[PDB]
RNA sequence: GCGGCCCCCUGGACGAAGACUGACGCUCAGGUGCGAAAGCGUGGGGAGCAAACAGGAUUAGAUACCCUGGUAGUCCACGCCGUAAACGAUGUCGACUUGGAGGUUGUGCCCUUGAGGCGUGGCUUCCGGAGCUAACGCGUUAAGUCGACCGCCUGGGGAGUACGGCCGCAAGGUUAAAACUCAAAUGAAUUG
């Protein structure tokens, strides 16, 4: 509906979460899931397969509009990353972008220390 | 050399990012790249060239 | 059963604030559920006909899960008791361990208890229920016996105490 | 760190930025902080693969 | 111990030729100052995470190894505290003694003619001669041969405590305690 070949792909794979998210400029919802929503609890939410078949499931709860391309906001070194962007570009539709946003604080917060393992 | 005003030329040492390129890549004397990494900052102050490529 | 997984001809909805909506398709509820722009979890599948709750998606998953997480820690808090007991006891390091088990018991844990006799008392087992006594006779009133020994296993002896409940 | 990637790639190609970004050494303050070790553990491959 | 960019004071360091003073030097008992971080006093802040502390899982467990919160605290203002594996585990100053491969800093000349040689200093690493060491090793910046002057050591544990004194209300810091016990604690190097 209403194609505009611009927007976004909010993408943030984390140790325990990998989520895909899609809005356009202004950011009125419009599709986003969660691996954790897909289930895999435990230590396998961010598991590439977990992974990727979130990406499938944001990417069917979101085809229903069909616009041509967006862009990809890349965040996270989390495992994963590439199953999701794999089943994500795999959907046939073109990308513009994949941009890791992920900030380069210099010097900005002492982080914490306890955990041994 | 000791001018600053080269900022084409200067942009051949910065990366695609503007990122401080070490003369292990350049082969540059310590001396030169000391000089132009104060050109670099300077100019970045200046927003010739940004902090990074992203703004 | 998620979006086309439902199976059955007719459900059971009822609106987020709890209004009766009686037997209605499930185009209608999907089609609220997509403008909701949230997921969609169905709770009871096996029930005829099936219960359905509406309430935005993780809002009511996580309140559910605080629910029960509470419930989860309303049990009592588990570290893990086990002090042997050997009947080579010496005078004080005796109410060092008697202070240790019931500075445990206290707290109000299960019972974890192993005690080893030392070397050739499968003979001379009286000393070992002697000894036992005067654990039950130093705990007439601080702890109570659930099950009397017969048996040695090996070395060791598998016995469970309980705790003392106010009743 | 933008850039305008297209469809045949699919992977990776952005070694140069990623490198760059280098995501490890804020993984790592993330969990403990130092602010001495690290000057004794290098200085070594230079002095070793030498011949 | 010191790292973004600006503006005021600046012990140093070496290269150049010249210049004039004419022994004016070294260690320096006590004495004097500086001095990692934590901490303690009065004024503002807590983005930061963490001392205690709060919730959980855990084996033979002992507040434990991981999770979520979390107070001091770290930052500027003044004072105190003066200790640390404050180690290159090498007190300071001067003189002599094989060779090589480095970087780093500078002037002189001749082809700067590119990215050569020359004499430069200070450090840097790898070496390794002789020599020195118990060995490990050290090895022109010697742990080599000498010179001059301070500090410090005399078996182990007892013990950097007993007391006194000194300094700091504060935490403590320097001077140093025997009776008793042991036949040993050691340091380097060969087979699992």
């Amino acid at each position: 509906r209403k194609q505009v070949s611009d927007g976004v792909a909010h993408i943030h794979a984390s140790f325990n979460n990998t989520i895909v998210t899609i809005t356009d400029r202004q950011g009125n919802a419009l599709g986003w899931a969660t691996a954790g929503g897909s289930g895999f609890r435990g230590s396998r939410k961010s598991t590439p397969f977990a992974a990727q078949v979130a990406a499938e499931r944001c990417a069917d709860a979101v085809k229903e509009y069909g616009i041509k391309n967006l862009e990809v906001m890349v965040k996270g070194p989390g495992p994963g990353r590439e199953s999701t962007i794999r089943a994500l570009n795999a959907a046939g539709f073109r990308i513009t972008n994949i941009t890791d946003v992920t900030p380069i604080p210099h010097n900005g917060c002492r982080p914490p220390k306890k955990r041994r393992v | 050399e000791i001018d600053y005003k080269d900022i084409a030329t200067l942009k051949n040492y910065i990366t695609e990012s503007g990122k401080i390129v070490p003369s292990r890549i350049t082969g540059t004397r310590a001396k030169y790249q000391r000089q132009l990494a104060r050109a670099i900052k300077r100019a970045r102050y200046l927003s010739l060239l940004p902090y990074t490529d992203r703004h | 059963r998620i979006n086309g997984e439902i199976r059955a001809q007719e459900v059971r909805l009822t609106g987020l604030e709890g209004e009766q909506l009686g037997i209605v398709s499930l185009r209608e509820a999907l089609e609220k559920a997509e403008e909701a722009g949230v997921d969609l979890v169905e709770i009871s599948p096996n029930a005829e006909p099936p219960v359905c709750r509406i309430m935005d998606y993780g809002k009511f998953l996580y309140e559910k899960s605080k629910s029960s997480k509470e419930q989860k820690k309303k049990q009592k808090v588990i570290q893990v008791k086990e002090i042997k007991f050997r009947p080579g006891t010496d005078e004080g390091d005796y109410q060092v361990k008697l202070r240790s088990l019931i500075r445990f018991l206290e707290e109000g844990d299960k019972a974890k208890i192993t005690l080893r006799f030392r070397g050739r008392e499968m003979a001379h087992q009286q000393i070992g229920m002697e000894v036992l006594n005067r654990v039950k006779d130093d705990l007439q009133e601080l702890a109570v016996v659930e099950s009397f020994p017969t048996k040695i296993e090996g070395r060791q002896m598998i016995m469970v105490l309980a705790p003392k409940k106010k009743q | 760190i933008k850039v305008r990637e297209n469809e045949p790639f699919d992977v990776a190609l952005r070694r140069f930025k990623r490198s760059c970004e280098k995501a490890g050494v804020l993984a790592e303050v993330r969990r403990r902080e130092f602010y001495e070790k690290p000057t004794t553990e290098r200085k070594r491959a230079k002095a070793s693969a030498v011949k």
